[PDB]
DNA sequence: CTCAAGTATCGTAGCCTGGTCATTAC
DNA sequence: GTAAGCTAGTATTGACGATACTTGAG
RNA sequence: AAAGACCAGGC
């Protein structure tokens, strides 16, 4: 995005228009010859990192959301903590190329 | 409801000592928390003995719990009592020379779920009902009077609903402040 | 006995026999037709007869008698010829029935009353006994009204065989069929500061219940509180009865003294808007709870009434919320046709008697009763309710809902089947309900949660599980036998007290007690069990109420349950393929409503469930019977998100172009679209295996691949082969009708000339069959005479080759023609299409097959979608069927060598026993295969071996009914 | 709790004499009076978390940083005092600071 | 002798384009 | 002439804003 | 003609 402003601060009347045009298609009949794809290995997590998402679920979450719901609104704390946890999952998830 | 709501910010450090701001803060939210007789009682136990004295029964942990006596409960009634006695003075003419009277144990014990001694009660009567009739006695002891006793506020002030302590800290840096400090 | 010894796969075989047996005892559409044949057989003359007798006065009475009704027949000569529906479609004629009474009169024959809608493959219709005219793909279940097909949609109501507790006065209701019937008591201020006091709403009149008390018979206040039975305690409820006192006594000055407050009620009833015809004590035998026999009971019954309030009121009780199914009951075609039935027989009554009360007034000079009757009445009314929807409201008089009666879809057999199976819930505004649109626990293997619409009748509209049932009402009289279990009488002094006893409700009505309940309960479901006691009677045992309740009317939703204390007695028996008579004979399978569930255990389906621990009652047949029958089909259906399950369930199944009939040339529908080759899935789910039907799926297997292709298949688009769509993958046929009328001046003919384009009309004014016919011709001609005509032309997009032409007539002189056209149409640039799980597109590019990229045995795709679509739209079951599939079509490379290769391929992908990913991936490492499901492929146009490996396998895909030709306007 | 007329069986309304200390029961029905076992005449019933926890006060005991704080008192002494108490279930003590 | 108020009602509450039907005779 | 037999006669899913009335008391 | 009523696709 800064080299097409670069570019349509000081090139032209279409040279902006001009370089999506030209860098489009080589894009593309770049990707071509390779291909790009996803397989069931991708959506697998492992047995321990999956072990590891139960255990700190059935620790942490569960005896909280037993407590905190039980009061009202104001405690979203209950967000904050499942996103610690799917940060861990998002961790161990994107080891996959 | 969000127009009669208002946020309350605090002062900085006691003296430098650690844990001395939310000190404060439960010092003004106990100043201002409303709790009445009637989160307190437990029954209302007419007697027979002029003739008819009525007994609301209290319960003795609640009031330790939030530091009350029951002087404090008798003047928290009769100043509520004498004021709504003379504001608005129409059809409120059965406060002429009823009577207040407190005491830590009463023991009248009515017929189901005694506690032995020290039932706090706080015993009222009237005086200018000369009834020939004990019926219709009963009806303003316990359709007017028992109404507008359970009501009365004893501790806090009767305007304040609800004051609530958050923590605030959103990680949104004072929401609703624009420049103070980091 | 241990069930261990009985064995898993045993079990699992013996629950696909007999969900077999259930279909083929039962099928798809028996709630249709079982209310139907119930409306004919019992309901009609219960209405003629509840009607009752008339005489008109200006004497002369009227009786009706026994009510007959015969086949639908024909009378177009003096012959009496057969109709069949196909007739009734083709000469756009209603298919209906003749209903004649006897009447008997008064001041004696059969006089014709009217034609009722005769409901396909039922009673009274002709096709019942590969018949001239019948699809094979078809069942019955719709009405030819005018020469359309019409369904039922079953309508929702609340169960008006119990109390309603309320809490906006804290009210607790009774109600009844008559509307002089409703009882209510309230608890509250008729007014300082008074306390609660109780009252009844009784014929329009407010009375306090002391009063109603003393009148029913007690004769002491500590009876009456004997009556109530407080259960002790609770300072409210004895504040609020010695209020009710002490108000009672404020209005009548002694009514405890003999017959005063009988007098009283006799006036206060008395002075009321519209008094009622009666005094007070046939008031009392007549519009106070009937089925009650003394007024001992009925003040039973008001004490019994008062418990409930003061329990709902003390929180030991909850109000009663309209979204638990318990509360409520389903009406179908007996229910409706009932209710509409009356309105228009009042309304014939009304028309006869001031035609009558003149030629009386006029001496006898009376006429036979042919005359004084109109007969188009009924068949008049009948017919309109059927082709305008307006039916009459529930229980607002003179008033017209609009959800009941839908048009029958005929896209595909599979939007037929589901039209037939829906129900639905009316509301006033939509757009503020409850609960209503939310799935609630109560709907547990009798409504589908996965499927609804997304629109404005989301969630409103329902669609039945497949092993649901709708029971009807049982004729014989129940209550006699119930004494041989335990039961004693409701004996008559108002004197006795019944503490510890349970009471027993039949219906509603309180008829008796039983000491014992965990015996009586017990003993009536054994007595079910042997068949002598009604196989639909539902009896709920209820420990915090201290009740027995018994219900046994028609609108309850049942389905079927292994009994496990019964189940060992397979073993010993033969394994023939069961009838479901025998297996309900002996106890292994029972029938169950919503209401007696609450009282079972009930292991998850999974005989895994029941066997490893026995601390059930009863056991599923199959957990994926628990979803609607588009819905139980899908394959892991529980592996994608719930938006894309209702869009495949819902909508793009309706869509899709497959099969459409096995008779198409007496079938002039608007448009009908077929494929060439249909195909059915490769993978067998549990419910496919059941049914047996081919016509559930309309679509192609295509191998996919996951790849990018130059940019082309971006935003949801897809590629598709050149090569597979010209040797014949998803070529679609498709005819489209034209119709036009006369009367019996304008006429059929040639026109004369070529005022728009006439090249291929015959003198008759229709052209020949197998004409070119062009966008701009006249496929009808209507030749006005000497002129000025008004024919038919083509559109500006309508084409195709006459496939038939054929002409009817009516029966009241009117003439109809229809023209059909035939195109055939392969995959154009914008045509739509989608998986079987809601992952729609639009074709963007057709490659040649030379320029895909192909693996080592020469294999290339059919279709070509994005990796992108994966990560966002959370329906990973499309990579896991086509993981499945391509496990199943390969052959095994017997790396054993035995002689069993094929017997252990995995091909089931039921809903939620789906096979583990390890299974799907063992089998595609026995074929030969990665087990990630990729695998390596050569570029089509320049021979290299791309670096990624790419997902292939073929996926069941559908054409949808949107076209790109379709959809090009310009102004 | 009521009692009933002894031969009418009604209810009794207490019509204590004004000549002496009596306080009899009454029928509105018939003529019968009677003086009282029990000198109640009228029992009623009545009535027919919500507090700050802290973020980062440790546990001397326990592993748990969470112990919620309230202002109470004795009631020998005059005045408040801030109260702790861990939040943890198995934990459950009460200490000042 | 009028504000407020405690009801007493009114009336709109998703909206827009498509295609379709079926429209009381008295 | 249809008013939607008389039809109930309050006796069953909506729920808010928005405008309009019968009190006490300075 | 005009409105009702239905269905579909979007927002
Ligand atoms: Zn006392
Ligand atoms: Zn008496
Ligand atoms: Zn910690």
């Amino acid at each position: 995005n800064g080299i097409v402003t670069g570019i349509m601060v000081e090139k032209g009347p279409k040279e902006a228009l001009a370089f999506f045009d030209s860098l489009q298609p080589l894009l593309m009949e770049h990707l071509d010859p390779q291909g790009f794809s996803l397989s069931l290995e991708d959506l697998s997590m492992s047995r321990e990192d999956m072990g590891v998402i139960h255990n700190l679920i059935v620790r942490e979450i569960s005896p909280m959301v037993s407590r905190l719901r039980l009061s009202y609104e104001d405690e979203l704390q209950l967000e904050n903590s499942i996103q610690k946890v799917k940060e861990v999952a998002a961790n161990f998830m994107l080891k996959s190329y | 409801t969000n127009d009669r709501r208002v946020i309350l910010y605090l002062n900085e450090c006691r003296c430098g000592k650690k844990y001395c701001q939310e000190n404060s803060a439960y010092t003004v939210r106990n100043k201002l928390k409303k709790v009445s007789l009637k989160d307190t009682a437990v029954e209302f136990l007419v007697e027979y003995r002029i003739c008819l004295h009525g007994h609301i029964h209290l319960n003795k942990t609640l009031l330790e719990g939030w530091n009350i006596s029951m002087q404090d409960i008798l003047q928290r009634c009769e100043d509520a009592i004498n004021s709504l006695v003379q504001k608005k003075k129409k059809k409120a003419e059965d406060f002429k020379k009823m009577n207040l009277s407190v005491s830590e144990c009463c023991s009248f014990r009515g017929p189901g779920s005694s506690k032995d001694s020290d039932m706090p009660c706080l015993m009222f009567s009237s005086y200018n009902a000369t009834d020939p009739d004990l019926e219709r006695t009963l009806d303003v002891l316990c359709n007017t009077i028992y109404p507008v006793l359970l009501e009365t506020v004893i501790k806090g002030d009767p305007r304040i609903a609800s004051a609530n302590i958050i923590w605030n800290s959103p990680e949104t840096t004072t929401w609703i402040r624009s420049l103070h400090a980091s | 006995v241990d069930l261990r010894d009985l064995g898993e796969p045993f079990l699992q075989s013996f629950c696909k026999k007999a969900a077999t047996s259930f279909f083929d005892e039962y099928g798809l559409v028996s709630h249709q037709l079982n209310s139907y044949n119930f409306f004919i057989e019992h309901g009609l003359q219960s209405v003629f007869e509840s009607s009752g007798e008339m005489l008109v006065e200006p004497y002369a009475t009227v009786k009706f008698g026994e009510v007959s009704v015969d086949k639908p027949t024909l009378y177009s000569d003096d012959k009496e010829l057969v109709f069949l529906p196909w007739h009734a479609r083709l000469q756009n004629m209603t298919y209906s029935a003749r209903m004649k009474v006897n009447v008997d009169v008064e001041v004696t024959q059969d006089i014709p009353i009217g034609r009722i809608p005769v409901m396909v493959k039922s009673v009274l219709c002709n096709t019942t006994e590969y018949r001239k005219g019948e699809c094979a793909f078809d069942q019955g279940g719709y009405f030819v009204i005018k020469g359309a097909e019409k369904v039922f949609i079953a309508q929702e109501q609340i169960c008006t065989k119990r109390l309603w507790i309320s809490n906006s006065p804290w009210t607790v209701s009774y109600r009844s069929e008559t509307k002089r019937n409703r009882f209510i008591v309230r608890l509250s201020e008729n007014q300082k500061r008074k306390e609660k006091v109780l009252t009844v709403y009784f014929l329009s009149t407010e009375i306090p219940v002391w009063v109603l008390f003393f009148a029913l018979g007690v004769a002491s206040d500590k009876e009456a509180v004997d009556l109530i039975a407080f259960d002790g305690g609770d300072a409210s409820i004895t504040n609020s009865v010695v209020a009710s006192i002490q108000e009672a006594d404020s209005v009548c000055e002694d009514f405890r003294h003999g017959r005063n407050a009988l007098a009283y009620v006799e006036q206060q009833i008395k002075g009321t808007k519209f008094p009622p015809g009666e005094s007070v004590d046939e008031c009392l035998s007549l519009y106070l709870f009937p089925g009650l026999k003394s007024l001992t009971q009925k003040a039973r019954f008001l004490g019994y009434m008062v418990k409930c309030l003061f329990s709902a009121y003390a929180g030991k009780r909850k109000c009663e919320n309209r979204d638990n199914f318990r509360n409520k009951r389903i009406e179908l075609a007996g229910e409706l046709l009932e209710r509409e039935l009356r309105v228009h027989l009042a309304h014939a009554r009304r028309t006869m008697t001031k035609a009558m009360q003149r030629h009386l007034t006029g001496d006898g000079d009376l006429k036979p009763i042919e005359h004084y009757l109109d007969a188009s009445i009924i068949t008049n009314g009948l017919s309109r309710a059927f082709s305008t929807g307006a039916w009459c409201h529930p229980f607002r008089k003179m008033e017209r809902v609009s959800g009941v009666v839908a048009n029958l879809g005929r896209a595909n057999p599979l939007q037929s089947l589901i039209d037939l199976r829906r129900t639905r819930q009316q509301v006033l505004y939509t757009g503020r309900v409850g609960d209503a649109r939310y799935p609630h626990p109560s709907h547990w293997g009798r409504l589908c949660f996965l499927s609804t619409p997304d629109g404005e009748n989301c969630g409103l509209v329902k669609n039945l599980s497949l092993l649901g049932l709708v029971s009807t009402q049982i004729m014989e009289p129940v209550v006699e036998e119930l004494f041989d279990s335990g039961m004693e009488e409701l004996m008559d002094d108002t004197s006795t007290p019944l503490s510890g006893k349970h009471k027993v409700l039949l219906n509603g009505d309180w008829v008796g007690v039983c000491s014992d309940s965990d015996y009586f309960v017990a003993d009536l479901k054994s007595r079910r069990r042997q068949s002598e006691l009604p196989r639909q009677m539902e009896i709920k045992l209820d420990k915090d109420d201290k009740e027995v309740r018994i219900f046994t009317d028609a609108g309850r939703l049942l389905r079927p349950l292994l009994v496990v204390e019964n189940l060992h007695k397979l073993k010993q028996s033969k394994p023939s393929k069961y009838t479901f008579e025998h297996l309900l004979d002996q106890g292994i399978l029972e029938l169950i409503g919503i209401e007696e569930e609450e009282d079972c255990t009930t292991a998850w389906g999974t005989k895994q469930l029941l066997k490893q621990q026995k601390s059930y009652t009863h056991c599923e047949l199959d957990l994926s019977f628990l979803l609607g029958v588009s819905c139980a089909i899908v394959p892991f259906a529980n592996h994608d998100h719930g938006r894309r399950v209702l869009y495949q369930s819902q909508k793009h199944c309706q869509q899709a172009i497959g099969f459409c009939s096995t008779n198409p040339n007496i079938r002039c529908d608007t448009l009908s679209q077929q494929l060439f080759y249909p195909q059915r899935p490769l993978f067998k789910t549990m419910a496919s295996e059941c049914l047996q039907k081919d016509v559930l799926f309309n679509g192609q297997n295509a191998i996919v691949a996951v790849n990018v292709h130059l940019g082309f298949n971006q935003e949801d688009s897809i590629v598709m082969n050149k090569a597979s769509l010209e040797r014949g993958m998803f070529r679609s046929e498709q005819i489209r009708s034209y119709k036009a009328d006369v009367d019996s001046v304008v006429q059929f003919g040639k026109t004369h000339s070529k005022i728009g384009r006439v090249d291929s009309l015959d003198d008759d004014g229709f052209p020949f069959v197998g004409a070119n016919m062009h966008s701009g011709d006249i496929v009808i001609g209507r030749c006005t005479e000497s002129g000025t005509d008004h024919s038919v032309k083509l559109k500006h997009t309508e084409r195709g080759i006459v496939q038939k032409v054929v002409l009817s007539s009516n029966d009241d002189g009117k003439n109809y023609a229809t023209v059909s056209l035939r195109q055939v149409r392969s995959p154009c640039l914008g045509d739509k299409f989608s998986s079987m799980h809601g992952q729609k597109g639009v074709l963007g590019y057709i490659e040649e097959q030379e320029n895909f990229a192909f693996t080592n045995q020469g294999i290339v795709p059919d279709i070509v979608i994005n990796p992108h679509a994966f990560p966002s739209r959370q329906t990973p079951g499309q990579l896991l069927e086509a993981a499945l599939s391509k496990g199943i079509a390969c052959p095994m490379q017997k790396k054993k060598g035995k002689s069993d290769a094929y017997s252990k391929v995995t091909r089931h992908a039921t809903p939620f026993s789906t096979p583990s990913v390890d299974d799907i991936t063992d089998q595609l490492h026995r074929a030969g295969f990665s087990r990630s499901g990729n695998e390596r492929v050569y570029n089509g146009r320049t021979g290299e071996m791309m670096r990624s490996l790419i997902f292939m396998g073929p996926n069941f895909y559908q054409r949808l009914i949107h076209m790109s030709e379709d959809k090009v306007k310009f102004r | 709790t009521m009692k009933f007329c002894r031969e009418c069986n009604n209810i009794l309304y207490p019509k204590e004499d004004r000549e002496q200390s009596i306080l009899l029961y009454a029928c509105r029905n018939c003529d019968h009076q009677e003086a009282a076992d029990d000198n109640c005449v009228y029992r009623n019933e009545v009535h027919h978390p919500t507090l700050p926890r802290t973020k980062a006060v440790r546990c001397a005991k326990c592993q748990h940083g969470e112990a919620v704080f309230f202002q109470a008192t004795a009631r020998g002494e005059e005045g408040m005092t801030l109260f702790f108490v861990c939040c943890n279930p198995n934990c459950g003590h009460r200490w000042r600071e």
